[PDB]
């Protein structure tokens, strides 16, 4: 849903990295994919404790 | 530098583009490398095999 209304929209913005981590919580692979933003301003989907 | 290494395996920092650049007391006598010494790791150290 995000992907259509930012595609379809007379503004225009830039999305990269659009992380989707599911591996324990600090075992290599999420730490590299979490460095790897770098913009400021973030939105996070989880379930209050993760 | 062994402990260095293997708390930095696990955050990732040894990856296929990370260059360790090691002084020659590290590698003490080119005879006991420990099984945490990534491969290729830059050391310079003084010669033994000529001279």
């Amino acid at each position: 849903f995000v992907k259509t209304t930012v595609d379809n929209s007379f503004v225009g913005w830039d999305m990269q990295n659009v992380i989707t981590l599911d591996t324990s919580f600090e075992d290599a692979k999420t730490q590299v994919q979490l460095k790897k933003i770098h913009s400021s301003v973030i939105l996070l989907y989880c379930s209050k404790d993760e | 530098a062994v402990l260095i290494l293997s708390e930095a395996r696990s955050l990732g920092l040894t990856g296929y583009d990370f260059f360790w650049i090691v002084p020659s007391l590290v590698s003490g006598n080119t005879e006991l490398i420990p099984k945490e010494f990534p491969s290729g790791l830059i050391s310079v150290s003084y010669d033994d095999w000529d001279y």
